[PDB]
């Protein structure tokens, strides 16, 4: 009776632990699909930019608390983006465009796999809920019985 | 599993009733802002909010793209609209089909 | 000896409610310092700007992920800033400064009101492990006895 | 409690009303302090100075005149939005002293 | 309370750590800066970071404000060198007249 | 027991001077990664690319030729470091295996 509360008790121990490795799972899937939004963002910028017909654009620059600067974007076909390793390249708009909707593939793949992960890991916690519930059921009858 | 149906159409109706606050307040908005952007002369100074960027716009321009903004998201507007007393529907019939067994 | 029980568990127990209260002091005291510290950095970038010889500067403005643009600075000698509720003024780069150090100095205060609150908080907390610490000495003397 | 049962049904619902109020109430006020400090911030400006309004996504620029008359108007109409506030919550308010007397009484 | 002034001489040494680390890196950052910018072309096309403006500068003015930076940062990392063996000194104080009484 | 309780606190140290080793050799690992993706990117470039590299506070506009150079030398001096903290682990892991034999021959 003590050893079968004993894997009763090892099915609800292992769930706090295989619900706490998936909780880790949802702190950095939450960090992807906000990395490859901004990725988006830049890149959604940067097709309207194209569409923007002026010559030479005046913006605000904002430079932090409720305050910008007035400027000029003075080469709107082309753009610096980030090779990574502490270096950037110039490229026109449109390499720009493409380089960006490569990099927004590598987060599409590493939300997949995070994504999945959370998946096998959500179907480790229904099979011991599953496992353990019936160990609690058939815990619940050696011990009823029809009474006189 | 009828509740693994009914769990799920309740996360559904969730999402889209969250969907249809985004929406309904960022189409309220456009169209205050269309509002009161028709009411001004041709010349005016405007900075348009390009993702990243905010560059001068066109009167002309602004309440182009103002319009379209309206009207698309109006249209959603309508989507989960339907889609929300769809879902309720579908909660509301197993909320009765579960409850009557 | 209940009775004497319950009034080591109250004090034991406002610890816990007193020092909650002052988890949510702690967490506005991060949020003011930070936002100060923002104001102090576009303050910063203000005040350099105005050094900055060049007539019209160019530079390269942030769109996103790794991402610039090639722009100038064309009014390098003013600034819009927010003067609150949907508005923001065009000021001289002094004016501006001077408006931001006025915002600043809202932020110094704050910070105190908030530090202020947060001491009396570890006031109550510590005279509150004081009479309970004091409840538990004057316990285990009741109870102990030279023996023989 | 048949009869009490239902007092106490329509009481949950009032003092719950009077939650929306309040929060409402509170958004209201902050909006105001807001508003009125943005003001008295224009006032100080030259006639001339270029001043910039945020309309929902877009950024126009307007004047200290304009602006000053849409900040006087948004403060007097968020006063008023919160003297309707007021009597929203007194209304309640008294509706609730009136179901907690209807009940002890009961 | 000799352990009043323990636990405060103790949170005082680490914030010193904690700022020593900061500045050895920011400086050590800097000297790299300075090392590989004096290998420059006279007409090389920087980008000066002031605070939230990434602006144009040039190869002397880029390797003069280095300079200071990598000065007075250099002071400061003596200061927090002294305040730290000295904050120590009142650490072992403590822990010697607290643990021999 | 004083001679193993000595044997112990050595072990103690090897553990735990692993542990500093393996930490900088991930992080040597991802800056090779991030090293390499860096340069196989550069490498489809004009030679007339304008790439702008940045150096530490600063970004200085450099070329396609220096960047590559600059970025087959860090891969290397990084593989290198890596290399070194390999055999930086191999002599710590097997001092290690001589520290276990030799208390539990005592």
């Amino acid at each position: 009776m003590a050893q079968n509360n004993k894997e009763l008790e090892k099915l609800a121990y292992e769930y706090q632990v295989l619900q706490a490795q998936a909780q880790i799972l949802a702190q950095n899937l939450e960090l992807l699909n906000l990395a490859k939004a901004e990725v988006q963002t830049v890149r959604e910028t940067l097709e309207n930019l194209k569409k923007i017909e002026e010559e030479k654009p005046e913006i605000l620059v904002p430079i932090g608390a409720g305050s910008f600067l007035k400027g000029v974007i003075v080469d709107k076909n082309n753009a610096i983006v980030s090779v990574g390793s502490g270096y950037a390249v110039e490229r026109s708009i449109d390499e720009a465009i493409s380089f960006l909707e490569k990099r927004l593939k590598e987060y599409d793949e590493a939300i997949k796999k995070t994504q999945g992960a959370l998946a096998e890991l959500e179907k480790r916690i229904g099979e011991v809920a599953r496992k353990a519930q019936e160990v609690q059921q058939k815990q619940s009858m050696t011990s009823f019985k029809v009474k006189k | 599993a009828m509740l693994g149906q009914l769990d799920t159409y309740q996360q559904q109706l969730q999402l889209v009733i969250q969907q249809k606050q985004k929406v309904q307040a960022d189409l309220n908005e456009a169209k205050k802002a269309l509002e009161e952007i028709e009411t001004l002369p041709d010349d005016a100074q405007i900075y348009k909010t390009v993702g990243t960027l905010i560059v001068k716009t066109t009167k002309e321009k602004a309440v182009q793209e103002l319009k379209e903004k309206i009207e698309t998201l109006e249209v959603r507007l309508n989507a989960l609209n339907r889609q929300e007393q769809k879902i309720n529907e579908k909660v509301k019939e197993l909320t009765q089909k579960i409850q009557a067994a």
